[PDB]
């Protein structure tokens, strides 16, 4: 599965979201657990994000530290954020992402080890 | 090693949308019309390698039909679906599996009745025996909350890769890498972005 | 069942 | 570059649609979608007919020809009649000319099927338009052809089988019933000279592919060939003997005995008696022998799938039910056949174990068919003693949670099966729970299942008995929880134990102390943060109180109160650990219990002791939110005060009639609160927009007024004393919801409105007529406009809008009759708005309020209105009607749309309308309505449908209005008009069919 070499410090069930600025539309990209994994030779930690029962990748990109967690108008429990290098489906494209949670708590705990993550990518 | 799969069902059962929850991971709440068929590649990563299907996604509106029976040609596996919110589209089962079998004489076919994600439900589980005698694998499924949305492309696939014990496996995981000539663009997508509302938010997740 | 009702009474699953 | 095909002003490239095509088929990307749209639009070219032959006879593309044919296709079925007499037969000629070259040509008989199906197929279109009055020689050419060569006479098996399936299979809703009648009796008096030829190629031999094809045909013709043709000649013998021992031919084969085992026979006649225990024997003797015994793992056989295995035991699964749900009994009397029978049934026994969720199903029907017929029928039981043994262990070892409909079939099978025999069942059931206890079979999923089939054979032991046998399970199933080790282990088997108590209710009822512990330790495991078990405590809580209510509310003996009271006293520490959905569960259990009370003034004590602590939350947030109104912006207070409201939801859900005056003690506040709610709802569209309705708080706000109308929605749904409900609940209600509904935004128009006005019409619509007339005003016109421009935006606004129009036509119609005539005509484009409707929730429900609308005017009698009506809106309603029939895009609805049409027929052929429908210029003075309507319609469907002769309306109409009191003579007329219209030169004799 190519994820031996890391380890697991966040694990959170999530829907995400794309933005289709040509269309002015939220479409869904994936649902199931998504995981923060610090790689243990380089101390990176990365989004990996598998859809459920078909276990295909619907998020990959590393938590940089240049990137904000906006509210979206509608929900207390998603964060709106733009990633850069998404390798999910192929080449680094990027994206205007929303991913939300079961609850509140686990949104604003998601913030929290969003910005320990994000600490630790610039060490 | 690429399968064709043909789908064919009543028109407003759920075929597009549940060819594109496969590709793109999204739902399209919007009922568009298909104009004959729409060919798509679809790949799923199992323990005995990768396998392909190139879904012919055909259109049970009649005057849509197109080519009708004519894209049935050399197909390999099959799936007939209909919605259980409404009984017509069970009723046209008959008719959709004659007109498949009658070019695809020995594929393997899957039935489906997707919307199973609605309360009043139509056709009851008692009422759907159909695939009995005609030796067709059923499924309750939706491909709204996904309930079984994988089931029919696993059974195909241990149908026609002969493995009964075929399971999907997570593909492999690379690495993820790392200007302000753009980032006055990309900040203006993301203020339209947290001004527009996320869809189903009464949703579980 | 006096005696059945302190088996599943004091019964506990942290042990 | 492509597009050139399409020019047919000049020549045709064969080669370049050999292109075109392969193009579409083995090519991709975008030059696969263009050669689509090419193809397609050469199909669809009206003239590209013209040029099938030369496709057929120059192409080398298999795909060609098959096009070709498809073009074809379209041309005989829709506009054959239209072609010149001299076409029909150059194309019948063709097409018989190149099935010939195929059958001569072994390469292409081989190794091209599909063109050589559908050639055939396109043969048998062309026998549904000429055969046999223009084509009588066809049965016996076909006949001297399949002497003379095999692969000749195993593709006429299959224009026979295609021609017997496009009769009798497929006809009903494809042609007329008199075309089909014609070609069913066509086929009948020809088929002695077609049995002769199936019969001698399957007794003749000798080539596998003719013999298959040959029995294929044979399959198709037992849905209608007279019984004789099976029994009183030697194919039983061969079908159940010789050709069961073929793979190539087993498969069909069993499909032939499968369908002889449901002809037309006889019962009196013991000879064929015979004859239907001989085949089946046979069949199993050959089953036994040439493929696996009776004692052969099927359920491993078929998780191999090998070949076609999966298929024979799902068809040997179908054979023996559907023979033996019809048979068993010629072989339960004599005493040669008992091992015939009970092996028969222990292959059923061997399938039943197979892991496939659907074909288990089907030998569960068998099942409950049989267990059912053993609990009634007499002298029969002690036949299947053995086969019910094994039985009990197949079910009790996949039994389902409580497919929904699968475990209440699987309960009702083993319920069966322990009335058959107690002991037996108790002893499979403890030995199981016994190799839970050992380790052998233990698992999560395996002690589960054993739980459930324990919990779901209650009420069928003797009460003695049956505490003998709970006793026993308990005592296991708590020595099973100090044997494992961990939370999970341990939550796993604790939860089960609740489980199987909360399914002995008539065990709980008889002691009290036993019933008191379990109460007690579920309120325990309510402060259990373990996931699962709070659920698991709240859900068996409930379930206990459903069937043991008595228990909780008389005073029980050794207790100085009823146990409703010690429940109350304590329910803030029971239900402080619980989610916020988990104490409305407890709430509506308590309510359960206080309805039991049947002391009034004890009742309503109990009611406030237990909505004590929702009402001190309510009074303060009444006072700290009234002054001032900041607080509806924090979540939290939006928060508590939903929970406080949805928890006299709960409450009022259990106690219905018995909630009144607990809804009087807030009722008042609620419904300030709900114009409170509603100022900031409003103040914040103003202040940011439409997106706020999108907001959370302005959605927490909304769910405040979503619950406060449903629990006002579920109290009169509920109520006894209704006159309480007109002259207390009503009016703040009406003056408190309606205002606010029209003067809002329809972005911020709660639909729950209309859905709460429908159940206030439902109860008490005819005791308020202005009040109904009041609920139109505002919400009619406003909502109307909100869903008359698609079929799409606010899908709730829209059903809710037509469920009320629906009841308020049913009760207060005279809320329509004060309506203004151009409110009126609105109502009227509002009822065919709903036809037009694909959304089955809005069709149906329109098409009922014009049936009552109609009967509605009809009571009126003579008077003015009733005679405006109809000169104004009759003939809308029926060319509307005839519109959603004819359009081929609301056939989901033909039923309602064929009653609503032959209710307006009727009222005119009975002179139920007084006036004159027409103009007084229009028509000569004395003319009835029955002959302006048979012009009015004759009119209206020459101009909508052009391509029907002036001959097929007039004996459509007439053969229609005739029929108006005959509803499934009418309903088949339509459809022969249904089939006609798709088709040019429909016969209009087809119309005296009836
Ligand atoms: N509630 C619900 N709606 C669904 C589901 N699947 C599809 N739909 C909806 O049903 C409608 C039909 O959409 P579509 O995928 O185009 O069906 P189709 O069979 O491809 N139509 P056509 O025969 O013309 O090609 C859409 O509005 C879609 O949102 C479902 O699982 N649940
Ligand atoms: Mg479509």
């Amino acid at each position: 599965t190519m994820e031996e070499d890391e380890e697991v410090l966040y694990k959170v069930r999530a829907k995400l979201f794309r933005f289709d600025a040509d269309a002015k539309e939220w479409k869904e990209r994936g649902t199931g657990d998504c995981k923060f994994l610090k790689n243990k030779k380089t101390n990176k930690v990365r989004i990996l994000m598998r859809r459920d029962k078909t276990l295909k990748i619907c998020a990959n990109h590393i938590i940089a530290p240049e990137y904000t967690l906006k509210p979206n108008v509608g929900s207390d429990r998603s964060w709106v954020y733009a990633c850069t290098a998404d390798i999910a489906e192929g080449e680094a494209e990027a994206f205007t992402f929303a991913i939300r949670f079961g609850s509140k708590e686990n949104a604003d705990k998601f913030k929290e080890e969003f910005e320990k993550a994000q600490e630790i990518n610039k060490k | 090693v690429q399968f064709k799969l043909v789908l064919v069902g009543d028109g407003g059962t759920g075929k597009t949308t549940f060819v594109k929850r496969h590709l793109t991971g999204e739902f399209e709440k919007k009922y568009v019309a298909t104009l004959g068929v729409e060919v798509h590649p679809l790949v799923f990563h199992t323990n005995r390698g990768p396998i392909k299907f190139n879904v012919w996604d055909t259109a049970g509106q009649e005057k849509f039909g197109g080519l009708r029976d004519g894209y049935y040609i050399q197909a390999q596996c099959a799936i007939i679906m209909f919605d259980v919110t409404s009984r017509v589209t069970y009723k046209n089962v008959p008719n959709w599996h004659r007109d498949l079998v009658r070019v695809c004489e020995n594929i393997p076919i899957v039935l489906c009745g997707n919307k199973v994600d609605i309360k009043d439900r139509k056709v009851k589980a008692k009422s759907i025996v159909f695939h009995r005698k005609k030796n067709l694998q059923y499924y309750d499924i939706s491909a709204k909350s996904n309930y079984n949305f994988e089931k029919p492309f696993l059974w195909l696939a241990r149908k026609l890769i002969g493995d009964p014990n075929l399971e999907f496996v997570a593909m492999p995981a690379l690495a993820p890498p790392e200007d302000p000539a753009l980032a006055a663009q990309y900040e203006h997508d993301l203020e339209v972005a947290q001004t527009t509302a996320l869809p189903d938010e009464d949703d579980d997740l | 069942l006096n005696e059945l009702a302190l088996k599943l009474a004091g019964l506990d699953i942290n042990k | 570059s492509m597009e050139g095909i399409l020019d047919f002003s000049n020549d045709l490239d064969i080669a370049l649609l050999d292109q075109v095509v392969s193009t579409f088929y083995q090519g991709s990307g975008v030059q696969q979608k263009q050669a689509q749209e090419i193809l397609t639009k050469f199909q669809d070219n009206p003239d590209a007919w013209q040029k099938a032959d030369q496709i057929l006879q120059f192409s080398t593309n298999p795909q060609s020809k098959f096009i070709a044919l498809s073009i074809l296709d379209k041309l005989i079925t829709r506009k054959w009649k239209l072609l010149p007499n001299d076409h029909r037969i150059g194309i019948r000629n063709f097409v018989v000319g190149m099935i010939i070259s195929m059958c001569q040509d072994d390469e292409v008989f081989k190794t091209q099927k599909n063109l050589i199906n559908k050639s055939d197929l396109t043969l048998v279109q062309i026998l549904k338009q000429e055969w046999p009055q223009n084509w009588p020689e066809f049965i016996p050419e076909l006949i001297g052809s399949s002497s003379s060569s095999v692969n000749v006479c195993e593709n006429n098996m299959i224009v026979l089988k295609l021609l017997s399936e496009e009769v009798f299979d497929f006809s009903a809703e494809q042609m007329t019933q008199a075309k089909a009648l014609h070609l069913k009796n066509s086929m009948s008096k020809e088929f002695e000279q077609i049995f002769k030829l199936c019969f001698q190629v399957l007794e003749q031999g000798s080539s596998s592919s003719l013999i298959v094809a040959t029995l294929e045909s044979l399959l198709r013709y037992l849905h209608w060939i007279p019984y004789r043709y099976i029994y009183e000649t030697n194919i039983l013998e061969l079908l159940s003997t010789k050709f069961m021992t073929s793979p190539d031919t087993r498969a069909i084969t069993l499909k032939c005995l499968t369908e002889v085992s449901n002809l037309k026979i006889p019962q009196d006649n013991d000879l064929i008696k015979r004859q239907t225990v001989l085949f089946f024997q046979n069949t199993l003797q050959q089953i036994a022998t040439s493929v696996m015994p009776v004692t052969a793992d099927l359920k491993a056989t078929y998780a191999n799938a090998n070949g076609n295995d999966q298929s024979f035991l799902q068809d040997l699964a179908m054979f023996l039910t559907t023979y033996l749900a019809r048979n068993r009994a010629l072989l339960e009397s004599d005493e040669s056949l008992r091992e015939l029978l009970l092996n028969a049934h222990q292959y059923l026994i061997q399938l039943s174990k197979i892991e496939e969720r659907e074909l288990f199903k089907t030998t569960l029907d068998y099942w409950h068919n049989l267990v059912a017929d053993l609990f009634y029928e007499p002298l029969k039981k002690h036949i299947y003693e053995e086969i019910c043994s094994q039985l009990r262990l197949v079910i009790i070892e996949n039994m389902v949670r409580p497919t929904i409909q699968l475990y209440k079939s699987e309960r009702e099978v083993l319920v069966y099966l322990t009335h058959l025999n107690v002991i037996d069942t108790e002893e499979i059931m403890i030995s199981k729970l016994a190799r839970q206890i050992d380790g052998s079979e233990w698992s999560w999923h395996n002690i589960n299942t054993l739980s459930w089939a324990i919990g779901s054979i209650s009420g069928t032991m003797s009460e003695d008995t049956e505490k003998r046998f709970v006793v026993t399970v308990i005592k296991d199933l708590l020595g099973l929880c100090e044997q494992k080790r961990g939370k999970d282990n341990k939550a796993v088997v604790a939860s089960d134990i609740m489980y199987v108590v909360g399914q002995y209710p008539r065990f709980l009822k008889a002691h009290w102390n036993f019933l008191r512990t379990v109460i007690l330790k579920l309120f325990k495991f309510m402060h259990e943060t373990h996931e699962g078990v709070q659920d698991m405590a709240c859900d068996t809580f409930i379930k206990i109180v459903q069937k043991c209510k008595y228990h909780f509310v008389i005073q029980q003996p050794r207790e100085s109160e009823p146990f409703i009271q010690t429940i109350i006293r304590d329910i803030q520490k029971t239900t402080a650990d619980l989610q916020p959905q988990q104490v409305h569960t407890f709430y509506k259990a308590c309510g359960i219990i206080i309805s039991e009370e049947r002391s009034v003034a004890e009742r309503n004590r109990l009611l406030s002791d237990l909505m004590q602590l929702p009402n001190m939350a309510w009074d303060t947030i009444v006072e700290q939110s009234t002054a001032n109104p900041t607080l509806l912006l924090d979540s939290e207070t939006v928060k508590i005060i939903a929970n406080i409201i949805k928890t006299n939801v709960a409450v009022c859900t259990s106690m219905g009639a018995d909630f009144y005056p607990q809804l009087g003690h807030i009722y008042y506040n609620m419904l300030q609160l709900y114009r409170a709610v509603s100022s900031m709802i409003s103040a914040q569209v103003a202040a940011e927009g439409l997106i706020a309705t999108k907001t959370p708080k302005v959605r927490g706000l909304r769910t405040i007024k979503k619950e406060i109308l449903k629990l006002v929605e579920t109290y009169i749904s509920k109520a006894r004393n209704l006159d309480d409900v007109v002259k207390v609940l009503v009016e703040p209600l009406l003056n408190a919801v309606l205002e606010d509904y029209m003067n809002n935004v329809p972005d911020a128009r709660d639909a729950e409105v209309l859905n709460c006005m429908t159940t206030v019409v439902e109860k008490v619509g005819h005791m308020i007529p202005q009040g109904v007339i009041l609920i139109l005003q505002s919400v009619f016109e406003c909502t109307l406009d909100m869903i008359n421009k698609d079929f799409t935006e606010y899908p709730e606004h829209r059903v809710e809008f037509y469920k009320l129009l629906k009841v308020i036509n049913e009760k207060s119609f005279a809320a329509f009759l004060e309506l203004p005539p151009a409110a009126f005509k609105l109502f009227v484009d509002a009822i065919c708005w709903a036809f037009k409707h694909n959304n089955r929730d809005v069709e149906v429900n329109g098409l009922q309020i014009a049936l009552d609308l109609v009967k509605n005017i009809e009571r009126m009698g003579n008077v003015p209105f009733a005679n405006e009506f109809h000169k104004n809106y009759f003939f809308i309603f029926v060319s509307e009607t005839f519109f959603v029939l004819t359009d081929s895009d609301h056939k989901s609805g033909f039923s309602k749309q064929a009653l609503l049409l032959m209710k307006l027929i009727s009222l005119v052929y009975d002179n139920k309308i007084s006036v004159p429908l027409y103009q007084e210029a229009e028509v000569p003075q004395g003319t009835s309505n029955q002959v302006y309507l048979s012009q009015y319609l004759a009119n209206m469907l020459s101009n909508a449908f052009p391509h029907l002769t002036s001959e097929q309306i007039a004996s459509f109409l007439s053969a229609l209005t005739k029929q108006c009191k005959d509803l499934v003579v009418f309903k088949g007329t339509l459809r022969d008009f249904l089939v006609q219209i798709k088709e040019v030169g429909g016969d209009p004799t087809d119309y005296l069919f009836a």
